[PDB]
């Protein structure tokens, strides 16, 4: 009735991808960790946009939606920041938001590409993943775009703009031993990247005593958070949800008894 | 209209890869090779640039309301 | 025009209790837990952890409606073992597993970087 | 006690007509001693069965076999009565038909016991002497272990 002792083996570690294997844990635990990668990892993104001038061929909400999807480097100050709901200040403050300024006007005949590089943050650390550049809008001569934007702290449950990761690869039981999927013709299915069987055989022999374990992960960051920090933040957030639920359950038990 | 950020399915940044894709197509590369050069592996990401039609370039042929 | 706010899936509004404990009168030593603003991420993990307990006779969770944000976890245990105790033990178990996993993952990251 | 039928069976066929189900095969068996025909559906991927292998099939009203009803409810924590765990494959079902060879005046000399184990059906044909413990709509435990 006690906790399994999971182990981690990290195979690939880049600035964009972390490929790791978690052993000796439940399938539900692994899937919840995967869901938190997408849903419950806090990340800073633009949520409040106010436009002073927009002469571009894209309307105001178009460019606002494009701005909100621009990832911002939230590696360390995301934990320091507080949700605007939990912040004591009205509107926005530096302890709950990062302000952005955009001012682009096309004066030359050549087309003007408004990029994330033209986003200017009041913080030196929260940068739109520009150490190419994400295109915001193209400006013909005589077209102008000036706006102010505030970046809030949020997670992917509220909006996909706060999804810190690209496609999270998840896999368990590479050679089909638990038969959680049944192949009508196993011979015509490509072998997994983590398959451990020979070319001659298609799937592993059925294991009645087996259970899902050794879950293969490949979390691809979108640049807002380092891909290793995504897993750390996910584990911390899942543990925080469990701890809050435990506190409220303890209060409920004491009150009802 | 314009190259979308954040590929619909997975969420990879593809808004910074349209001009590079156009250049790779213009110089040597085929579309499949150009997509690989940009690191667009998942076909959800590949269809973002492969099926993109850049109408904003046609929209820039119209004079602005204010000179 | 009837779009619910996007924060309505995790934010508790005024007067909404996070967890409600109600006994199940059909079976002895059985309880029903209603978690508000919670989804499969916590429900599935709690159900899986409760099944590891030999003293838990029944452990299941469900979302009654996807458009609503609520979890019902039904826990039945052996005599002289309250389902609330099993729930608390499962949560502590999950926290202990997550802490160990986080420590080991940090050690693995340190080993991979320059090592 | 609480044991309704016990015999050593030998598998004669696995799928005489065809493999109707991937995980379920139909064992056509004949017993020594009592000389009784057996048709049984057995989960194969869980309990593989080959052709011409002996197994001891025991049909009992209760696993405890000391004379207490099982009440038909699942409880993993019932090790206390020391149930019959001497078998590799244990099934739990209900007999739904007892067909016979009786004809008006004369009594039935051969009986057929039809049992559904959650959907895996069993027919046990033989002389009425050893099948008289079966009653329709009664819970039955199937206990089979392979023999060397
Ligand atoms: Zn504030
Ligand atoms: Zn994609």
């Amino acid at each position: 009735p006690y906790a399994n002792q999971p182990t981690v083996r990290i195979t690939e570690l880049t600035d964009e991808n972390v490929k790791f294997i978690i052993e000796n844990t439940d399938l539900a635990v692994a899937n919840s960790i995967r869901r938190v990668f997408i849903a419950e990892v806090p990340i800073i993104a633009i949520d409040w946009v106010q436009i002073d001038a927009n002469s571009s061929v894209l309307h105001d909400e178009f460019i606002a939606h494009r701005l909100g999807l621009i990832p911002l480097i939230s590696d360390d100050i995301v934990d320091k920041l507080q949700y605007s709901r939990d912040c004591t200040c009205e509107e926005f403050c530096p302890e709950c938001s990062v302000e952005f300024t955009l001012d682009v006007r096309c004066n030359e005949d050549q087309t003007r590409h408004v990029t994330s590089r033209d986003l200017i943050s009041n913080s030196p650390r929260v940068i739109p993943v520009t150490s190419d550049d994400i295109l915001i809008v193209k400006l013909r001569k005589g077209q102008e775009l000036r706006l102010r934007a505030y970046a809030k702290k949020g997670f992917g449950k509220e909006h996909a703009k706060w999804n810190p990761t690209a496609g999270v690869a998840f896999e368990y039981d590479p050679d089909n031993a638990l038969r959680h999927t049944v192949y009508p013709k196993p011979e015509e299915w490509p072998k997994s990247e983590y398959s451990e069987l020979d070319e001659d055989e298609s799937q592993a022999p059925y294991d009645p005593n087996g259970k899902p374990e050794r879950f293969y992960y490949n979390v691809e960051s979108c640049g807002s958070l380092r891909p290793e920090t995504i897993v750390l933040s996910a584990l911390s957030g899942l543990k925080k949800k469990l701890s809050d639920l435990q506190t409220q359950l303890s209060h409920e038990i004491q009150s009802d008894v | 209209m314009i190259i979308p950020v954040r590929c619909f399915t997975c969420g990879k940044i593809v808004g910074n890869k349209w001009e590079a894709y156009l250049g790779l197509l213009q110089a040597e590369y085929t579309e499949g090779d150009a997509l690989d050069a940009l690191g667009l592996k998942r076909y959800c990401c590949r269809r973002m640039l492969l099926a993109h039609v850049d109408l904003i370039e046609k929209l820039l042929n119209y004079a602005p309301l204010e000179k | 025009m009837n779009a619910p706010p996007a924060f309505e899936s995790f934010l508790l509004f005024e007067g909404e209790k996070k967890i409600t404990i109600n006994k199940d009168t059909k079976v002895p030593n059985a309880c029903l837990f209603t978690i508000n603003k919670e989804d499969h991420t916590l429900g599935n993990i709690i159900k899986s952890q409760l099944l590891k307990d030999p003293q838990v006779l029944f452990a299941g969770y469900k979302v009654p409606h996807p458009l609503e944000h609520k979890i019902i976890i039904r826990v039945q245990t052996t005599p002289d073992y309250s389902p609330q105790e099993a729930f608390t033990n499962a949560i502590t178990d999950l926290i202990s597993e997550l802490s160990l996993l986080e420590e080991r993952f940090r050690v693995a990251i340190k080993d991979k970087q320059e090592g | 006690a609480g044991i309704l039928f016990e015999d050593i069976f030998d598998v004669k066929d696995i799928d005489p007509e065809g493999k109707k189900f991937d995980r379920v095969s139909r064992l056509h068996c004949e017993s020594e001693s009592f000389k009784m025909d057996l048709i049984l559906d057995v989960n194969i991927q869980i309990y593989p069965v080959d052709l011409g292998d002996k197994f001891r099939l025991v049909i009992a009203s209760t696993l405890y076999e000391d004379g207490t009803l099982d009440d038909g409810e699942y409880n993993p924590t019932d090790d206390r009565p020391s149930r019959a765990d001497q078998f590799e494959y244990v099934m739990y079902g209900k007999v739904y038909r007892i067909e016979g060879d009786e004809t008006s005046t004369e009594a039935a000399t051969r009986l057929s016991a039809y049992v559904s184990y959650g959907g895996l059906l069993m027919r046990l044909q033989g002389d009425a002497n050893n099948l008289h413990g079966f009653e329709v709509d009664s819970r039955v435990y199937l206990l089979m272990k392979k023999l060397a």
